[PDB]
RNA sequence: GUUACGGCGGUCCAUAGCGGCAGGGAAACGCCCGGUCCCAUCCCGAACCCGGAAGCUAAGCCUGCCAGCGCCGAUGAUACUACCCAUCCGGGUGGAAAAGUAGGACACCGCCGAACAC
RNA sequence: UUUCUUGCCGGAGGUAGAGCUACUGGAUGGCCGAUGGGCCCCACAGGGUUACUGACGUCAGCCAAACUCCGAAUGCCGGU
RNA sequence: UUGCCUCCUAAAAUGUAACGGAGGCGCCCAAAGGUUCCCUCAACCUGGACGGCAAUCAGGUGUUGAGUGUAAGUGCACAA
């Protein structure tokens, strides 16, 4: 990385509906998010 | 009939008539060959005289290939013109011939009919040329 | 099965070259050139009757046994530049033919 | 101290699980995931370079790493276009960087695509590794849906040390990639 | 059993190396009055060797890898810093005051740099 | 399109080099450090 | 008729115009070429224009490296 | 002085290359773990650059063997050719290819410095 | 004597010749016959009798002043 | 048609004619100059979204096959 020329990156948590909270980095300014449909709550990634 | 579909430079040097070829001296694709025995430039003209001879010979049944391919193109200033000007444009196209050169090739099942054929191309053709064989 | 390795006379040049090999083609003599597994190459006038003999005997694929001064040693032909125009045998590779080696 | 989810877990039992899998005779010859490629070809360059600048903006939103402005290699008259107008933007992720935005994606934006029955595996692209274009960008769930301006897509390449088909569909599949493989 | 596709990270550099050092060697040549003093940069250590492309012959040559260079502490560059000195005695001793320093096809800076001016602070006029 | 310009020396005003631009390429009065031998120092030459 | 032909530029009498073994002067011009059909050696130089031109006095030795002919100057030792 | 050594170079730069079958990391060569720093990406510590030796000879590099692809390649002969003889045809002396054939070749040489020896 | 002749030696060349699967351009047959047309099952699903263009080309043998993987002979420059 | 450049004619040094065979030129450069330092280009997939012959930067593969500002050559991958 040169300088801040890229977008500012910074841990974010995640909670999904499952309610397995994700800590990833991300450029989410506000660090925290939310999904109704994650991997454990998809039909086909979790068993349909 | 044979022309080139595209020539790099349609105006040439009248290609050399010295030499015994060196390529194309033997029969490669036939039973028997048309081997000729004298320079000459052999026309398109010529060539599909011989070809029509040899076919109609042999009437129906038989291959016959035409090793040499008039690429040669021979220009010819307009007629009743004086020297200078420029060169005349081409007008016949030619293959150089050289003797010992294979220039017609036919595989019939009848000797006869075979050196029949190709005694009639050898009469079309401009030059000496001898009936020979695969056979060595 | 075999060939019986026709045989042949077959003389060392004396002179080897363009003017040589004319007269010896003039006096009914072919060149030929013995090479091969031999290492070294002996350059050689066979008879021009009696090599086309042999050739259009036994095709162009046969054994000679060339008699080089006395010398029965096994070749075959492995080129044989004709003249396109007069037909006549100009020049011969003769491939020494080791008696128990294939080629 | 630092270390992401899924590079963690790779280091843990991936490589564990390829070598008992397939037998690899050695630990580099273990594959491991390498350089992700994000592309994206907006193509309409030559009507809007706005267009590649939202593309731009989207790809530094989504990536986090500063798009590269990837040029035309040539001219084609058929297509507009001509040598050295912007028509692609670029994005090169690799390291700990490569491994959460792969942990991102799997875990949020292919659930989150609209009506999503598992990645193409006969597609796999093995020896490269696996290049799937999507229809749209606001799948992705961190732009937002009140900044999207067009429909996208992307281009994912998860190029891997994978040495043939074979090895690197196993990598992904332990990695966690959904394949439709039937 | 294994197949490597491409072409490894350490083949690429080997031979990007030796690309960018033969172009470096089309301006540098070095000569029995002038050596060329190639230095050559690894991950562990940094030789240097005054070179004469007139004979092919080294003239002198100083290594990380001497007792002297590994005991002296600290960190690459400073091994770097130890072997220009050595270098800059050797050559000196030799009786080549004079050379045109080749990168080896590296960059400037770094473990390079500080070995070609610690030879310059040494004694060498390249 | 492309006329003869004579940049002259800034310091001294000394016409010293005639070189050739293009007016529409670069219409501005071309500017580069040439030396006037005068002077002898490399001084900004600009077009006449 | 009217031929669209009947041009050309002056010949520009290229060539090698010392050859190996002939001894030269400090700058002599040792070939013109339009290219680099032989390549500068050791003691020789490329001009402008591509003409190989020796550096330094000596004979004209042409050789080759690395699969490109090359014109060199080998120093004559005054005897 | 000996090495399945590393570098720097040479060859009128492939007889050296490509490909294949097997082998090793001792010092080194490398891969390799990171980016705090010098430094760097038209994005990315991928590269370059910087610190270490956790791990590996799997790759690179190197060793031996394969003549498979490419590379070289005669000798003879021929084509061509300088000069000469020759009233068209040709021929002689000197030179002599290209292609093909026999085959060669899975490199050779010099400098340093490494580990061991001395 | 620098001139010229002859011998020897160091040279560069791309003519003659030859070759072209070494390039740029014009040519017999099988191979894939791929892109395709009818038949095709008439369905656009799927596949072959596929005398057909049968390509890039794959593999076997032929031409050029403005072709060259090569390449003389002479001539030319220089030295002795 | 007349001057200039390139090629072949031009007979392997240079040169060599024709109302001989082909073309270019009366420009572009403030970067397309200088210099330092880096990189190689064509051609096909394991494979891709609207993406097709062709875009991507898809290098994933592949050995110097394109590109030289512009005619032609001589060169340039070591790079020009």
């Amino acid at each position: 990385m040169k300088t801040g020329i890229h977008p500012e990156y910074v841990d974010t948590t995640v909670q999904c509906g499952c309610g397995h909270s994700f800590t990833t980095r991300s450029t989410k300014q506000s660090g925290t998010i939310v999904v109704e449909v994650c991997s454990q709550c998809h039909p086909f990634y979790t068993g349909k | 009939m044979l022309i080139p579909r595209k020539v790099k430079h349609r105006k040439q040097h009248h290609p050399e008539q010295r030499g015994i070829a060196s390529g194309g001296t033997s029969v490669s694709f036939g039973d028997y060959g048309i081997q000729a025995l004298e320079h000459a430039y052999i026309t398109n003209r010529q060539i599909e005289s011989a070809r029509i001879a040899i076919n109609r010979h042999i009437k129906r049944g038989g291959k016959v290939w035409i090793n040499i391919f008039p690429d040669r193109p021979l220009t010819k200033k307009p007629a009743e013109t004086r020297m200078g000007s420029g060169k005349g444009s081409p007008e016949w196209w030619v293959a150089n011939v050289k003797p010992g050169r294979v220039l017609f090739e036919l595989s019939y099942p009848d000797e006869k009919t075979a050196r029949d054929a190709l005694t009639r191309a050898i009469h079309k053709l401009p030059i000496k040329a001898r009936i020979v064989t695969r056979e060595e | 099965t075999a060939n019986i390795p026709n045989k042949l006379t077959a003389n060392v040049r004396t002179r080897t070259g363009k003017g040589a090999s004319r007269q010896a083609r003039r006096d009914g003599k072919v060149p030929a050139v013995l090479y091969g597994h031999g290492t070294d190459p002996q350059h050689l006038e066979l008879n021009a009757r009696d090599f086309a003999a042999v050739l259009r005997s036994h095709g162009t694929n046969a054994i000679l046994t060339l008699d080089i001064e006395g010398t029965e040693q096994l070749a075959l032909t492995k080129a044989l530049d004709v003249h396109p125009i007069r037909r006549n045998i100009q020049h011969a590779d003769l491939l020494v033919v080791q008696r128990g080696e294939k080629v | 101290k630092a270390l992401p989810r899924l590079k963690q877990r790779y280091r843990e039992e991936i490589r564990e699980a390829l070598q008992q899998e397939f037998n690899y005779a050695n630990v580099m010859q273990i594959p491991g995931v390498v350089k992700v490629v994000v592309n994206m070809g907006v193509g309409d360059a030559a009507r809007d370079a706005k267009l590649i600048n939202g593309a731009i903006n989207d790809l530094a939103l989504i990536t986090g790493q500063k798009p590269e402005v990837r040029r035309a290699r040539k001219s084609i008259a058929q297509f507009k276009l001509r040598e050295g107008m912007p028509i692609g933007a670029r994005v090169t992720l690799r390291g700990d960087r490569m491994w959460e935005f792969l942990d991102r994606l799997i875990s949020i934006a292919l659930p989150r695509i609209r009506d999503f029955r598992g990645l193409s595996p006969k597609q796999f692209d093995g020896t490269g590794n696996y290049t799937f274009g999507l229809n749209e960008q606001s799948m992705f769930h961190e732009i937002d849906v009140d900044s999207i301006d067009r429909p996208r897509g992307m281009d994912i390449t998860v190029v891997t040390t994978a040495t043939n088909d074979a090895e690197g569909r196993a990598l992904l599949r332990a990695l966690g990639f959904p394949f439709k493989e039937n | 059993a294994h197949k490597p596709v491409g072409q490894n990270i350490s083949e690429v550099r080997r031979n990007a190396r030796l690309r960018r050092h033969a172009r470096l060697r089309k301006k540098v040549a070095g000569t029995a009055e002038v050596p060329r003093l190639v230095v050559n940069r690894s991950a562990r250590h940094i030789h240097v060797q005054l070179v004469n492309d007139l004979n092919g012959t080294t003239l002198a040559a100083a290594s990380s890898i001497e007792a002297d260079v590994r005991a002296i502490d600290g960190d690459k560059k400073a091994h770097s810093v130890r072997v220009g000195q050595l270098i800059a005695e050797r050559a000196k001793a030799a009786g080549v005051e004079t050379v045109v320093f080749d990168r080896g096809g590296y960059t400037y800076g770094g473990r390079i740099a500080a070995l070609a001016d610690a030879a310059r602070e040494a004694g060498l006029k390249f | 399109v492309r006329p003869k310009i004579t940049l002259a020396c800034e310091v001294c005003k000394h016409r010293n080099y005639i070189t050739k631009k293009n007016r529409r390429n670069d219409p501005d009065r071309l500017e580069i450090k040439k030396f006037c031998p005068n002077c002898g120092t490399h001084q900004p030459h600009k077009e006449s | 008729s009217s031929s669209r032909n009947g041009r050309d530029s002056a010949a520009q009498r290229l060539g090698v115009k010392r050859f190996g073994g002939q001894v030269v002067k400090a700058g002599e011009i040792l070939v013109r070429q339009r290219g680099t059909h032989f390549h500068p050696g050791v003691n020789v130089g490329r001009g402008g224009d591509d003409t190989l031109f020796a550096l330094a006095p000596g004979a004209v030795e042409f050789g080759a490296k690395r699969g490109r002919k090359t014109v060199n100057i080998v120093p004559v030792a005054r005897p």
